[PDB]
């Protein structure tokens, strides 16, 4: 009954992309049917992403509308595995009033390159039983408790000055680092804070820590390249990182970043992980961006590019020209085009059978003929809405399974875009700005 | 290791001793005229006799003018700076185009200044207030000097300092064993932190423990720092010191590119002239590169006239892959190559031509050996037929999936069936463009 | 309470992962000198704490510069595990104020 | 020498309770104490360091409005002085050149 | 009383339990098909399963599409957040177009938290604080209903010291929020000083401690705004916070993912529950082609709330294209995903029924002959005209001294006010003089 | 206006300064006056020390500093501060000043708090 | 037109209880001794001036 | 940027007073403009009326085309 922040969606019914050792796409794998060459090339370029031996490569997918470009894209992204940098942005997201488009695309190429580092640390985190100090150099100790053990710490004068400066009291769960010397107050205990009749404006309850009080361990931290830019540009990089206020970044700081990261790679301390940058509906884009993508591809380092174009020939905004995929011919050869094929009426029944398991609403074999007839004669997404909208009418009928009369009823309730255009032609004179 | 870059196989021009361009050198084949012309251009850069020179590179897409321009910097080395800039970066919301081009002109040129440093560092063994005996009726006690001990792994040294510095040593926290930074020239005293030797006495301490410096107590070393005129213009543009409240608040504000007045440029030119007259600072010119020059605004095209006529303008190279086109900013104005005739008359045009199928096969072999891929004879012939049919770039892109799929199939070398399956799955730009015509009604 | 910066959430999310390799935010803050609780106290406290943190960040830039300009080369065992403050390049520039 | 003609005082809010008069007197007079001294001397420890630095032989530089001084004065009031009185009559300038 | 609103008469869709649309219910008459479909959408929202679904209302002007949308808003209840949006408000100077839309998407969804408000208020008799610091502060409270004592922490005691709380002051304290407010000094202490600056109020009646149950709903947009940039609203008394002026800034995706992760922990613990809202959009045809391109990925997102689109115009040139035209002013790509609902003009009888419903809503008595004549005028020009003629007829009635509307009065008003068609025809003769 | 012979702040319990005591010495006579903590904040803002000539107005509240008196120039052979002669006339003088201002200048003065005795007015 | 003092410092003396000190200068033509004020001592100590340095001081500025 | 005009007028009057005092002298200067044909007509309309000022220096423009 509990509902998470994630809910069912158009592309949310598929998890992972099934493949084999020979890269032979299955007929039905993880809820995906069709596009043999598309899935196979997606596995080739996916293994290429896993290798990451080269950089500055761009792959454009081509096909009719409704061929599942975003479906195979999300399938490749999920099959790539987690902890892999992935940035998918719309063509209109790069437009900003505060930031220039060159900075938008630039940060888009920078953020998708991750760096995995290894750092060993020691931390002491526990619940304070007691605090005692004596000032004559003041000497004091504090009693800490954990589920496994309880122990005391004898701290120096300035170490006392930190806790007294922070007004630390007994009964609080804190974390102490010996190497750095900083103190981090997590909160207070439930039973200890229960004694107070009221609580202050800023307070929180944290359970008693379990395990070792002082843990010395090595942790692998995964960092992204976009974070370092703001931190090295401004004194506070996290405030503008979460605020998004930073804009118009100088290229010299970026060059110093690439030089220092190259020095880290020479030291072998941290290893860089390649990443994926996906752009959808690229048919409408600025010719300045199309000119920037040349050096973006010719750069020494750059994430793999995956772009989708839904229109065969469209005039680029800002100029008058006729070019394939709404993109210039100079950048047209830099792309690796993967064509797709529309779905067959036989496969429509299969993918609809897969969509039935998403809603867990059973459908009779006679309903797949009508629903497939609608998904064929008209757009498939309309029928994908016809089954979900039909299940509600079925529950209104209090039946255990949907019927053809449900698809006829919802088909009478909702009309296709062509039909709405037909009525819009009859009433068009009454409508404004016909 | 380093990720393979598309141009990473170009290590330079590969010129001969007599000036002629060898056929195959530094992974570059053909284009003898362009390689020799650039061979004279690099002689102009090394000569530094002229300034404001603008070279133009024209030709069909995929002729390698970018590989030659990037080969110029590799042939020159890391001594002279090189600043590639695309024309797309000229358009910006915060900073104006003229300020972008000017800041690029300041980015190209750079300086190098040699400086000597003397630093005392180490653990403090003792601190004594040395008292000379000079009793006087006016003032009772006298202190001649303060002795500061320093201990290092290589040796220990004591220093006799004036008592005036003891006022700062008493002004800031100084404890026995504190590693401190003291410069003889500047005279300032900073506290680095506590030594690592005393960290074992306390289980918890607020002070961080820095290790004792390894080396001599007195360290005098000469280092040459390279700073570009653009860096000088930014440091002169905004104050680095945060002692002022306006510098602290302005440091808290978000940094934005600001238009720099010509007065600061003139002052920088004057002080640079002074240091050059002294001979302490070494000045080297930069090489500015510009790609997609046809994307510039007509205002930038006219601004490049006054920008190039100046004597401080570094050498600029241009790359144009477009033919006769309409000039951006004007609807009815058409000019060859996409550049107005005024700047087009000033720039030196260099023509580039497309490669022959044989040169296509040779470049494909060079890229194959660069990426570490083996190609069979017949498959190389068919691949050359594919490249000749469409383009060299596509035939270069066909190498990776045939290598990966070949490794998956277990064959260490590429075969005609591999490039045939790859050529069957993937579609070239022209073939896809022709397919879009039949279904264009459905799109 | 629902703010993304909770010192307990930064300790649990930073030091606790469901796998060996996982991307957790604020992992860069461990490379920064800023403490996880110091970041939440700076965010929720106000601008004054940021002003004090910058006033201390200047002296931290001085000391970081005096430590950075010498003490090289580092051993390989020290190369296996990075040290705090490594992320800040602000003083590494030749024209930086301490230099 | 040029100065604005008129100067205005920032507006204030008037309320019917006492607590808003408390917040009004605190807002108008000192604001926050550490923020007021932190703006005047630039830091609170620079304010205590200024009080203790008054007796010191070598004082440090200030952090604020104490460090920044105007060419003439923070107030725009000006007295012509004896410099502008000589140009009023040509006989005074001729006698000064003759003297 | 409450000001009369144009849509205030609509109480909902007016549907029965079987889902069929009644002829007259919830102040709505006619449009049974659109009301039924909107009801199926209402049950779809009450299902709390699907997400990212979009509806489209296609109809001529004056058909009540907005009345159907607000009818859905009244049918869902006050629990689900409902965000209206105008197509002209997307354009903003500080914040970019796409970040406005994403801001609205985050504004639709909301959370629900149940908490028990404990009110401790009354006169403070004593303040007794008890290596020293402060362990706890003893505070008494006295009201006419009784006296109670509480022990508080140095944090809330610091809030009291900031509030200058002294013995004899009536204060208000909430246990959950932890805030401290000072009402004023007790009335018994007002007689000692002839002139005192502190205000005096009588002893508040009621218990010192009041237990209530409050359920607060908070949208995700406010959380993402407070956490996006540093708040700086901790202390207004600071002079530094008044220097910088606030402005809108675009939000990074990293912070959005962080919020999406931290919500899951609380909704898993059960402290809060999710209530996905409805995003209503007016004048969708006026949105830019870039805004539509962003709507593609936005609707394709799995966390996207349900969105409803209202377009009152027919075939028009797409915004930003300047050349290509598309039905309903929307491109075929976005127009294919949404579900179109057809709407038709009302008959004369339904016009009379609408005029009667608005008449009884405004509370004005009209004669049958005036209702028939007003219906005839509505059939001659428009429904909006005859609807707007209701008030001036009652005005002239009150001027003449009659408490009812008459056909002579409404006929006199009809000559005083001009319909858009009559005025447009008059402008043709004098157009040369204009 | 005139020479400042003595300036001391008063101390009151909350260590706050409730009032200010400043004497004024002129060739006509000497009169001690009391000033507000805001005027004292403007004096400490102007770095006013004993033995200097200052200019004080009431309605505006602003404080100016003319300079150090010429009588003390002989004690130091070298000094950075310039010396001005001691002014003449009564300390308190009421005068009429006819100034011509534009409604746009008034509109900018009321629009933004550029001038004033506030620390926020100094930051602005 | 400004009158400046240029010479080699003999000695520098400062007394801190206002701080009052003297400055003794030497030139080949004449050797001079001057007295320093509060602002002058603050300026010299701010400039880190010690005996044995040739300095230039402006009286009016 | 966007300095108020009243401050500029007061600066002009004060500089004129300085010239009357003789402490400061005013010298003419040259303004060179190349390829002015691309300048917007608004700057031309403002230049024609703005050139009538007494402090407006003599200027020199160049035109490549016609
Ligand atoms: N091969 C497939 N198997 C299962 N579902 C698919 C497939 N291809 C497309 N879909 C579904 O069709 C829906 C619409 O796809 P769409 O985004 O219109 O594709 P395109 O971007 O190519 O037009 C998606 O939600 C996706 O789940
Ligand atoms: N003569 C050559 N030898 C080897 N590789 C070449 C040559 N010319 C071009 N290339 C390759 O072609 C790729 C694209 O070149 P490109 O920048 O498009 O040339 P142009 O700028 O002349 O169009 C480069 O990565 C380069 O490695
Ligand atoms: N079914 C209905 N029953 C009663 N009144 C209606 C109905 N539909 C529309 N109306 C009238 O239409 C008016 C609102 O129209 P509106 O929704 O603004 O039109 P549009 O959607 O074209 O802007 C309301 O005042 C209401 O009285």
């Amino acid at each position: 009954d509990v509902t998470r922040i994630e809910r069912i969606g158009a592309h949310s019914h598929i998890r992972g992309l099934g493949l084999d050792d020979a890269l032979e796409p299955r007929q039905a794998s993880q809820g995906m049917v069709g596009q043999l060459a598309a899935r196979r090339a997606a596995g080739v370029v996916l293994e290429m992403i896993r290798e990451g031996k080269i950089a500055g490569r761009a792959v454009l997918i081509a096909g009719q509308p409704g061929t599942g470009k975003t479906a195979i894209a999300m399938g490749m992204a999920q099959a790539l595995g987690p902890d892999t940098p992935f940035t998918a942005i719309a063509g209109s997201e790069i437009f900003s009033l505060e930031m220039s488009k060159t900075e938008a695309l630039t940060q888009a190429f920078r953020r998708s390159i991750g760096v995995r580092i290894k750092e060993e640390t020691e931390i002491i985190e526990g619940e304070v039983v007691e605090i005692q100090i004596d000032r004559p150099s003041k000497v004091g100790k504090l009693t800490l408790k954990t589920t496994e053990m309880e122990t005391i710490y004898d701290l120096g004068t300035k170490m006392i000055e930190s806790l007294t400066k922070d007004k630390v009291q007994a009964g609080d769960v804190i974390t102490i680092d010996k190497a750095t010397g900083k103190i981090s107050k997590l909160g207070r205990s439930f039973t200890r804070a229960r004694d107070y009749d009221a609580m202050g404006s800023q307070t929180k309850f944290v359970q008693c820590p379990d395990g070792e009080l002082q843990k010395r361990k090595e942790v692998v931290h995964t960092v992204s390249l976009h974070e370092i830019d703001v931190i090295n540009s401004r004194t506070q990089g996290f405030l503008a990182l979460f605020s998004g206020d930073t804009g118009e970044i100088k290229s010299e700081v970026r060059e110093q970043i690439n030089a220092k990261v190259a020095e880290w790679r020479e030291e072998g301390k941290a290893e860089i992980i390649p990443g994926v940058l996906f752009i959808d509906e690229v048919h409408m884009l600025d010719i300045e961006s199309f000119s920037f993508l040349n050096r973006a591809l010719e750069s020494d380092m750059a994430p793999v590019l995956i772009m989708a174009t839904n229109r065969g020939i469209t005039r680029i905004r800002g100029t008058s020209y006729q070019s394939p995929h709404g993109i210039p011919i100079d950048l047209l050869d830099r792309l690796l085009i993967v064509s797709t094929t529309p779905y067959s009426e036989k496969d429509t029944k299969q993918i609809l059978r897969i969509r039935c398991e998403e809603e867990d609403v059973e459908m009779s074999e006679d309903a797949y003929t009508v629903l497939t007839r609608i998904g064929l004669e008209t757009s498939l997404r309309y029928a994908i809405q016809l089954i979900t909208a039909a299940s509600l009418v079925c529950r209104k009928r209090k039946g255990t399974e949907v019927q053809v009369d449900d698809i006829k009823r919802v088909y009478s309730l909702f009309l296709d875009e062509s039909r709405s255009t037909q009525y819009m032609k009859e009433y068009q004179d009454a409508f404004l700005f016909n | 290791t380093q990720r393979i870059a598309s141009h990473s196989h170009v290590k330079g021009l590969g010129l001969d001793e007599s000036g002629l361009a060898k056929q195959a050198a530094s992974g570059l084949v053909g284009q003898e005229n362009a390689r020799e012309a650039c061979g004279v251009i690099v002689e102009l850069i090394k000569s530094k006799k002229m300034a404001g020179r603008a070279v133009l590179l024209a030709g069909p897409p995929g002729t390698g003018k970018t590989a030659l321009a990037l080969a110029i910097a590799q042939e020159l080395g890391s001594k002279v700076p090189f600043c590639p800039m695309v024309g797309s970066e000229v358009y910006s919301t915060e900073i104006k185009k003229t300020e972008v081009l000017m800041e690029n002109f300041r980015r190209a040129i750079g300086l190098r200044i040699k400086e000597t440093k003397e630093v005392y560092e180490g653990e403090v063994t003792e601190l004594t207030p040395c008292e000379t005996e000079n009793p006087m009726g006016g003032y009772g006690k006298t202190i001649s000097h303060v002795i500061i001990g320093l201990k290092t792994a290589k040796g220990t040294k004591q220093l006799k300092l004036d008592p005036s510095i003891f006022e700062s040593l008493q002004k800031e926290r100084v404890e026995a064993g504190d590693v401190i930074y003291i410069e003889a020239n500047s005279g300032a005293v900073k506290r680095q932190g506590r030594c690592d030797t005393y960290a074992t006495e306390f289980d918890l301490e607020a002070e961080e423990y820095v290790p004792l410096p390894k080396g001599d107590v007195h360290k005098k070393k000469e280092i040459i720092q390279d700073v570009t005129l653009h860096d000088l213009d930014v440091a002169n543009a905004r104050p680095q010191g945060g002692q002022d409240i306006l510098s602290m608040m302005g440091q808290l504000m978000k940094p934005k590119k600001t238009e720099i007045t010509d007065k600061l440029r003139g002052e920088i030119n004057k002080v640079v002239n002074k240091y050059i007259d002294q001979g302490i600072a070494e000045l080297v010119p930069g090489v500015l590169f510009v790609d997609e020059v046809h994307m510039l605004d007509i205002e930038c095209f006219t601004y490049l006239h006054r920008a190039l006529e100046s004597s401080i303008a570094p050498i600029v190279i241009f790359a144009s892959n477009r033919g006769n086109c309409v000039i951006r900013g004007t609807e009815d104005i058409t000019s060859p190559h996409g550049i107005p005739l005024d700047l087009l008359d000033r720039v030196m045009i260099i023509r580039t031509m497309l490669y022959t199928p044989q040169e296509m096969k040779q470049i494909i072999k060079i890229r194959a050996q660069t990426e570490g891929i083996n190609i069979s004879e017949e498959a190389l012939n068919h691949l050359g037929e594919i490249g000749t049919k469409t383009t060299l770039r596509y035939s270069v892109q066909l190498l990776t999936p045939a290598n990966l799929l070949a490794k998956i199939n277990g064959k260490d070398s590429i075969e005609k069936e591999h490039v045939e399956e790859i050529s069957e799955l993937f579609y070239d730009a022209k073939s896809s463009a022709k397919i879009l015509a039949d279904q264009q009604d459905k799109y | 309470v629902l703010s993304p910066f909770a010192p307990d959430y930064i300790q649990r999310s930073l030091f606790h992962r469901k796998g060996i390799n996982e991307e957790s935010c604020f992992s860069f803050l461990r490379f920064i000198d800023i403490s996880p609780a110091e970041m939440a106290n700076l965010m929720l406290q106000g601008l004054l704490a940021r002003w004090l943190a910058l006033f201390l960040s200047l002296k931290a830039s001085y000391r970081l510069h005096q430590l950075r300009s010498w003490g090289a080369p580092e051993g390989e065992s020290h190369q296996r595990y990075l040290r705090n403050k490594d992320f800040l390049l602000g003083v590494n520039f030749p024209l930086s104020f301490p230099n | 020498v040029a100065s604005p003609r008129v100067t205005a005082v920032p507006l204030d809010s008037y309320c019917n309770d006492r607590s808003a008069e408390y917040e009004r007197r605190v807002l108008k007079e000192g604001g926050s104490l550490a923020a007021k001294q932190c703006l005047l001397n630039g830091a609170p420890e620079l304010a205590a360091d200024w009080l203790n630095r008054r007796s010191q032989f070598f004082p440090e530089p200030a952090g604020g409005l104490w460090s920044i001084r105007p060419q003439n004065g923070w107030s725009f009031i000006r007295i012509p002085g004896k410099e502008s009185l000589i140009t009023d009559s040509g006989k005074l300038y001729a006698l000064d050149v003759l003297l």
